[PDB]
Protein backbone atom coordinates (compact mmCIF):
# COMPACT_ATOMS: atom_id res chain seq x y z
CA UNK A 1 0.00 0.00 0.00
CA UNK A 2 0.80 3.76 -0.52
CA UNK A 3 1.46 5.23 -3.85
CA UNK A 4 3.67 7.54 -1.33
CA UNK A 5 6.28 5.20 -0.67
CA UNK A 6 7.42 5.25 -4.61
CA UNK A 7 4.20 5.72 -6.45
CA UNK A 8 3.09 2.27 -5.62
CA UNK A 9 5.63 0.94 -7.26
CA UNK A 10 3.65 1.63 -10.73
CA UNK A 11 4.57 3.27 -13.92
CA UNK A 12 2.48 6.14 -14.60
CA UNK A 13 -0.47 6.84 -12.61
CA UNK A 14 -0.87 5.27 -9.31
CA UNK A 15 -3.96 5.38 -7.36
CA UNK A 16 -5.13 3.87 -3.82
CA UNK A 17 -8.36 1.60 -2.79
CA UNK A 18 -8.80 2.43 0.76
CA UNK A 19 -6.19 -0.59 1.59
CA UNK A 20 -3.91 -1.05 -2.19
CA UNK A 21 -2.48 0.96 -4.92
CA UNK A 22 -3.97 0.25 -8.37
CA UNK A 23 -1.75 1.47 -10.97
CA UNK A 24 -2.83 2.58 -14.57
CA UNK A 25 -1.56 3.83 -17.40
CA UNK A 26 -2.28 6.74 -20.35
CA UNK A 27 -4.14 6.76 -23.79
CA UNK A 28 -2.05 4.35 -26.00
CA UNK A 29 -1.19 2.50 -23.25
CA UNK A 30 -2.24 -0.69 -21.37
CA UNK A 31 -0.95 -2.53 -17.67
CA UNK A 32 1.43 -5.58 -18.49
CA UNK A 33 0.41 -8.84 -15.99
CA UNK A 34 2.44 -7.92 -12.90
CA UNK A 35 -0.46 -4.91 -12.96
CA UNK A 36 2.75 -2.33 -12.63
CA UNK A 37 3.99 -1.78 -15.51
CA UNK A 38 2.81 -0.14 -18.72
CA UNK A 39 3.39 -0.80 -22.44
CA UNK A 40 2.47 0.69 -25.61
CA UNK A 41 0.11 -0.32 -28.38
CA UNK A 42 1.51 1.49 -31.63
CA UNK A 43 5.39 2.89 -32.36
CA UNK A 44 4.82 6.43 -31.06
CA UNK A 45 3.16 6.40 -27.34
CA UNK A 46 2.78 9.37 -25.64
CA UNK A 47 5.80 10.70 -24.03
CA UNK A 48 8.12 9.11 -25.52
CA UNK A 49 11.58 10.27 -26.90
CA UNK A 50 11.33 9.36 -30.90
CA UNK A 51 15.21 8.54 -30.62
CA UNK B 1 14.73 29.87 -24.47
CA UNK B 2 17.24 31.85 -22.95
CA UNK B 3 20.39 29.55 -21.66
CA UNK B 4 19.53 25.71 -21.90
CA UNK B 5 20.13 23.38 -24.53
CA UNK B 6 19.71 22.17 -28.00
CA UNK B 7 16.88 20.01 -28.39
CA UNK B 8 18.66 16.70 -30.07
CA UNK B 9 17.12 14.73 -32.73
CA UNK B 10 14.03 12.63 -30.59
CA UNK B 11 14.40 14.64 -27.53
CA UNK B 12 11.32 17.23 -27.72
CA UNK B 13 8.94 15.90 -30.26
CA UNK B 14 5.32 16.86 -28.83
CA UNK B 15 6.89 20.54 -29.86
CA UNK B 16 4.91 22.52 -32.29
CA UNK B 17 5.41 26.06 -33.84
CA UNK B 18 2.11 28.23 -34.99
CA UNK B 19 3.52 30.27 -38.04
CA UNK B 20 2.01 33.29 -39.71
CA UNK B 21 1.15 33.74 -43.37
CA UNK B 22 4.75 35.50 -43.35
CA UNK B 23 5.67 31.86 -42.62
CA UNK B 24 7.15 33.11 -39.10
CA UNK B 25 7.25 31.14 -35.91
CA UNK B 26 5.03 33.34 -32.68
CA UNK B 27 3.78 30.81 -30.75
CA UNK B 28 4.79 27.14 -29.62
CA UNK B 29 2.24 24.36 -29.18
CA UNK B 30 1.96 20.72 -27.39
CA UNK B 31 0.69 17.54 -29.66
CA UNK B 32 -1.84 15.68 -27.43
CA UNK B 33 -2.31 13.92 -30.07
CA UNK B 34 -2.46 12.79 -34.39
CA UNK B 35 -5.47 15.84 -34.14
CA UNK B 36 -5.39 18.13 -31.27
CA UNK B 37 -2.91 20.89 -29.70
CA UNK B 38 -2.45 22.77 -27.06
CA UNK B 39 -1.45 25.99 -27.04
CA UNK B 40 -1.63 29.65 -24.86
CA UNK B 41 -4.56 31.81 -25.25
CA UNK B 42 -2.93 34.83 -25.98
CA UNK B 43 -1.26 33.12 -28.44
CA UNK B 44 -4.70 33.20 -30.61
CA UNK B 45 -4.16 36.91 -31.34
CA UNK B 46 -0.72 37.71 -32.23
CA UNK B 47 -1.72 36.77 -35.85
CA UNK B 48 -4.81 36.87 -38.45
CA UNK B 49 -4.31 33.17 -40.16
CA UNK B 50 -2.07 30.56 -38.76
CA UNK B 51 -0.47 27.59 -39.16
CA UNK B 52 0.83 25.05 -37.22
CA UNK B 53 3.96 23.16 -37.86
CA UNK B 54 5.67 20.11 -36.35
CA UNK B 55 8.73 18.00 -36.46
CA UNK B 56 10.52 21.31 -37.26
CA UNK B 57 14.17 21.49 -35.70
CA UNK B 58 15.89 23.92 -37.08
CA UNK B 59 13.97 27.08 -38.87
CA UNK B 60 15.72 26.91 -42.29
CA UNK B 61 17.04 23.95 -42.94
CA UNK B 62 14.58 21.36 -44.45
CA UNK B 63 15.36 18.10 -42.48
CA UNK B 64 12.88 16.66 -44.60
CA UNK B 65 10.76 15.47 -41.27
CA UNK B 66 9.09 18.52 -41.20
CA UNK B 67 4.96 19.19 -42.08
CA UNK B 68 2.77 21.89 -42.15
CA UNK B 69 -0.95 21.12 -40.84
CA UNK B 70 -4.16 23.64 -41.00
CA UNK B 71 -5.70 24.90 -38.00
CA UNK B 72 -9.57 23.24 -38.44
CA UNK B 73 -10.90 25.14 -35.43
CA UNK B 74 -9.71 26.89 -32.77
CA UNK B 75 -11.03 26.15 -29.05
CA UNK B 76 -10.37 29.30 -27.02
CA UNK B 77 -10.81 29.58 -23.12
CA UNK B 78 -13.91 31.74 -22.50
CA UNK B 79 -12.86 32.97 -19.16
CA UNK B 80 -9.43 34.27 -20.32
CA UNK B 81 -9.21 37.83 -20.39
CA UNK B 82 -5.55 39.77 -21.24
CA UNK B 83 -6.08 41.86 -18.39
CA UNK B 84 -5.07 39.09 -16.09
CA UNK B 85 -3.97 36.80 -18.29
CA UNK B 86 -6.05 34.17 -16.49
CA UNK B 87 -7.11 31.08 -17.97
CA UNK B 88 -4.43 31.11 -20.33
CA UNK B 89 -5.14 28.33 -22.39
CA UNK B 90 -6.73 26.88 -25.76
CA UNK B 91 -6.67 23.21 -27.83
CA UNK B 92 -6.38 23.48 -31.90
CA UNK B 93 -7.89 20.50 -33.98
CA UNK B 94 -5.99 19.88 -36.76
CA UNK B 95 -7.71 19.73 -40.42
CA UNK B 96 -5.18 16.57 -41.13
CA UNK B 97 -3.70 13.63 -38.78
CA UNK B 98 -0.38 13.93 -37.43
CA UNK B 99 1.40 11.29 -38.94
CA UNK B 100 3.92 10.48 -35.89
CA UNK B 101 7.59 9.40 -36.76
CA UNK B 102 11.02 10.63 -35.86
CA UNK B 103 10.73 14.15 -34.37
CA UNK B 104 6.78 13.70 -34.30
CA UNK B 105 5.56 12.31 -31.30
CA UNK B 106 2.70 13.29 -28.38
CA UNK B 107 3.09 13.74 -25.24
CA UNK B 108 0.97 12.45 -22.63
CA UNK B 109 -1.58 14.10 -20.48
CA UNK B 110 -1.84 12.73 -16.92
CA UNK B 111 -4.64 12.68 -14.48
CA UNK B 112 -5.35 15.36 -12.02
CA UNK B 113 -4.93 13.94 -8.59
CA UNK B 114 -1.41 12.00 -9.32
CA UNK B 115 -0.39 15.06 -11.23
CA UNK B 116 -0.12 17.32 -8.28
CA UNK B 117 0.70 15.15 -6.32
CA UNK B 118 4.08 13.35 -8.04
CA UNK B 119 4.68 15.47 -11.45
CA UNK B 120 4.52 18.98 -9.42
CA UNK B 121 6.45 18.03 -6.50
CA UNK B 122 8.77 16.47 -8.57
CA UNK B 123 12.13 18.67 -8.48
CA UNK B 124 12.21 20.25 -12.10
CA UNK B 125 10.90 20.34 -15.27
CA UNK B 126 11.36 21.24 -18.73
CA UNK B 127 9.50 24.25 -20.85
CA UNK B 128 10.81 24.59 -24.69
CA UNK B 129 10.55 26.55 -27.97
CA UNK B 130 12.32 28.76 -30.48
CA UNK B 131 11.27 31.98 -28.35
CA UNK B 132 14.04 34.49 -28.05
CA UNK B 133 17.72 34.12 -26.51
CA UNK B 134 17.62 36.54 -24.14
CA UNK B 135 14.73 39.49 -23.51
CA UNK B 136 15.59 41.94 -26.40
CA UNK B 137 16.75 39.13 -29.35
CA UNK B 138 15.37 37.64 -31.75
CA UNK B 139 13.27 34.20 -32.45
CA UNK B 140 15.59 31.34 -32.08
CA UNK B 141 16.91 29.23 -34.91
CA UNK B 142 17.13 25.99 -33.78
CA UNK B 143 14.65 24.26 -31.01
CA UNK B 144 15.79 24.84 -26.93
CA UNK B 145 14.76 23.06 -24.18
CA UNK B 146 15.25 24.51 -20.70
CA UNK B 147 15.38 22.59 -17.25
CA UNK B 148 13.29 24.80 -15.24
CA UNK B 149 12.60 24.30 -11.54
CA UNK B 150 9.13 24.20 -9.54
CA UNK B 151 8.81 27.08 -7.52
CA UNK B 152 7.24 27.58 -3.83
CA UNK B 153 3.72 28.81 -4.28
CA UNK B 154 4.31 31.93 -2.06
CA UNK B 155 7.85 32.82 -3.16
CA UNK B 156 5.47 33.07 -6.37
CA UNK B 157 2.81 35.49 -5.38
CA UNK B 158 5.75 37.66 -3.35
CA UNK B 159 8.31 37.73 -6.40
CA UNK B 160 5.59 38.89 -9.22
CA UNK B 161 3.89 42.15 -9.40
CA UNK B 162 0.87 40.41 -10.74
CA UNK B 163 -2.03 38.18 -9.34
CA UNK B 164 -0.37 35.00 -9.73
CA UNK B 165 -4.31 32.85 -10.04
CA UNK B 166 -4.80 29.20 -9.05
CA UNK B 167 -4.45 28.44 -12.62
CA UNK B 168 -1.08 29.14 -13.14
CA UNK B 169 2.16 28.82 -11.41
CA UNK B 170 5.57 29.86 -10.99
CA UNK B 171 8.73 27.60 -12.67
CA UNK B 172 12.88 29.17 -13.42
CA UNK B 173 15.39 31.02 -11.59
CA UNK B 174 16.10 33.25 -9.41
CA UNK B 175 19.16 34.42 -10.52
CA UNK B 176 20.54 32.35 -13.02
CA UNK B 177 20.20 33.81 -16.41
CA UNK B 178 17.69 31.03 -18.16
CA UNK B 179 14.22 31.00 -18.68
CA UNK B 180 11.73 30.52 -21.49
CA UNK B 181 10.92 33.74 -23.08
CA UNK B 182 8.80 35.99 -25.92
CA UNK B 183 7.83 33.36 -28.81
CA UNK B 184 8.20 30.57 -26.41
CA UNK B 185 4.88 31.05 -25.66
CA UNK B 186 2.21 28.22 -25.75
CA UNK B 187 5.64 25.72 -25.89
CA UNK B 188 5.42 23.22 -23.69
CA UNK B 189 6.20 22.64 -20.26
CA UNK B 190 6.49 19.08 -19.49
CA UNK B 191 7.52 16.77 -16.14
CA UNK B 192 9.82 13.57 -16.56
CA UNK B 193 8.75 10.53 -15.03
CA UNK B 194 10.75 7.16 -15.58
CA UNK B 195 11.42 7.99 -19.38
CA UNK B 196 7.75 9.71 -19.97
CA UNK B 197 7.38 13.03 -20.13
CA UNK B 198 3.91 14.63 -19.16
CA UNK B 199 2.11 17.84 -19.86
CA UNK B 200 2.26 19.77 -16.60
CA UNK B 201 1.91 23.42 -17.85
CA UNK B 202 1.57 25.72 -21.04
CA UNK B 203 4.36 28.63 -21.28
CA UNK B 204 2.34 31.60 -20.69
CA UNK B 205 3.68 35.11 -19.28
CA UNK B 206 6.84 36.66 -16.81
CA UNK B 207 8.46 40.21 -16.20
CA UNK B 208 10.94 40.26 -18.60
CA UNK B 209 13.34 37.57 -19.52
CA UNK B 210 15.52 35.96 -17.00
CA UNK B 211 15.19 38.36 -14.61
CA UNK B 212 16.52 38.33 -11.01
CA UNK B 213 13.75 37.90 -8.64
CA UNK B 214 10.98 36.86 -10.69
CA UNK B 215 10.25 33.67 -12.57
CA UNK B 216 8.47 31.70 -15.81
CA UNK B 217 4.60 32.08 -14.98
CA UNK B 218 3.17 28.92 -16.75
CA UNK B 219 -0.42 27.61 -16.90
CA UNK B 220 -1.85 25.05 -14.57
CA UNK B 221 -2.89 21.93 -16.76
CA UNK B 222 -3.68 19.65 -13.99
CA UNK B 223 -6.35 22.74 -13.29
CA UNK B 224 -7.94 22.19 -16.99
CA UNK B 225 -7.88 18.93 -18.11
CA UNK B 226 -11.57 17.99 -17.45
CA UNK B 227 -11.46 21.27 -20.29
CA UNK B 228 -9.31 19.50 -22.19
CA UNK B 229 -11.20 16.76 -22.68
CA UNK B 230 -14.57 18.05 -23.01
CA UNK B 231 -12.15 20.37 -25.70
CA UNK B 232 -11.13 16.90 -27.73
CA UNK B 233 -14.38 15.25 -27.64
CA UNK B 234 -14.76 18.87 -29.42
CA UNK B 235 -17.22 21.08 -27.32
C1 LIG C 1 3.64 43.08 -24.74
O1 LIG C 1 4.23 42.71 -23.57
C2 LIG C 1 4.86 41.40 -23.53
C3 LIG C 1 4.76 40.65 -22.14
C4 LIG C 1 5.48 39.25 -22.33
N1 LIG C 1 6.95 39.40 -22.31
S1 LIG C 1 7.70 38.21 -23.24
O2 LIG C 1 7.17 38.24 -24.69
O3 LIG C 1 9.23 38.51 -23.19
C5 LIG C 1 7.43 36.66 -22.51
C6 LIG C 1 6.19 35.84 -22.77
C7 LIG C 1 5.93 34.60 -22.08
C8 LIG C 1 6.91 34.09 -21.09
C9 LIG C 1 6.73 32.85 -20.36
C10 LIG C 1 7.74 32.41 -19.40
CL1 LIG C 1 7.53 30.91 -18.53
C11 LIG C 1 8.96 33.21 -19.15
C12 LIG C 1 9.20 34.45 -19.83
C13 LIG C 1 8.21 34.94 -20.81
C14 LIG C 1 8.40 36.18 -21.54
C15 LIG C 1 7.52 40.07 -21.11
C16 LIG C 1 6.63 41.14 -20.39
O4 LIG C 1 7.09 41.71 -19.40
N2 LIG C 1 5.32 41.37 -20.94
C17 LIG C 1 4.18 41.90 -20.17
C18 LIG C 1 3.02 40.91 -20.53
C19 LIG C 1 1.58 41.56 -20.61
C20 LIG C 1 1.03 42.05 -19.23
N3 LIG C 1 1.12 40.94 -18.15
C21 LIG C 1 -0.02 40.67 -17.20
C22 LIG C 1 -1.28 41.44 -17.26
C23 LIG C 1 -2.33 41.14 -16.34
N4 LIG C 1 -2.22 40.15 -15.38
C24 LIG C 1 -1.05 39.40 -15.29
C25 LIG C 1 0.06 39.62 -16.16
C26 LIG C 1 2.44 40.13 -18.07
C27 LIG C 1 2.90 39.70 -19.50
O5 LIG C 1 3.39 40.43 -21.86
CA1 LIG D 1 12.63 23.56 -41.00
Amino acid sequence: KLCSLDNGDCDQFCHEEQNSVVCSCARGYTLADNGKACIPTGPYPCGKQTL
Amino acid sequence: IVGGQECKDGECPWQALLINEENEGFCGGTILSEFYILTAAHCLYQAKRFKVRVGDRNTEQEEGGEAVHEVEVVIKHNRFTKETYDFDIAVLRLKTPITFRMNVAPACLPERDWAESTLMTQKTGIVSGFGRTHEKGRQSTRLKMLEVPYVDRNSCKLSSSFIITQNMFCAGYDTKQEDACQGDSGGPHVTRFKDTYFVTGIVSWGEGCARKGKYGIYTKVTAFLKWIDRSMKTR
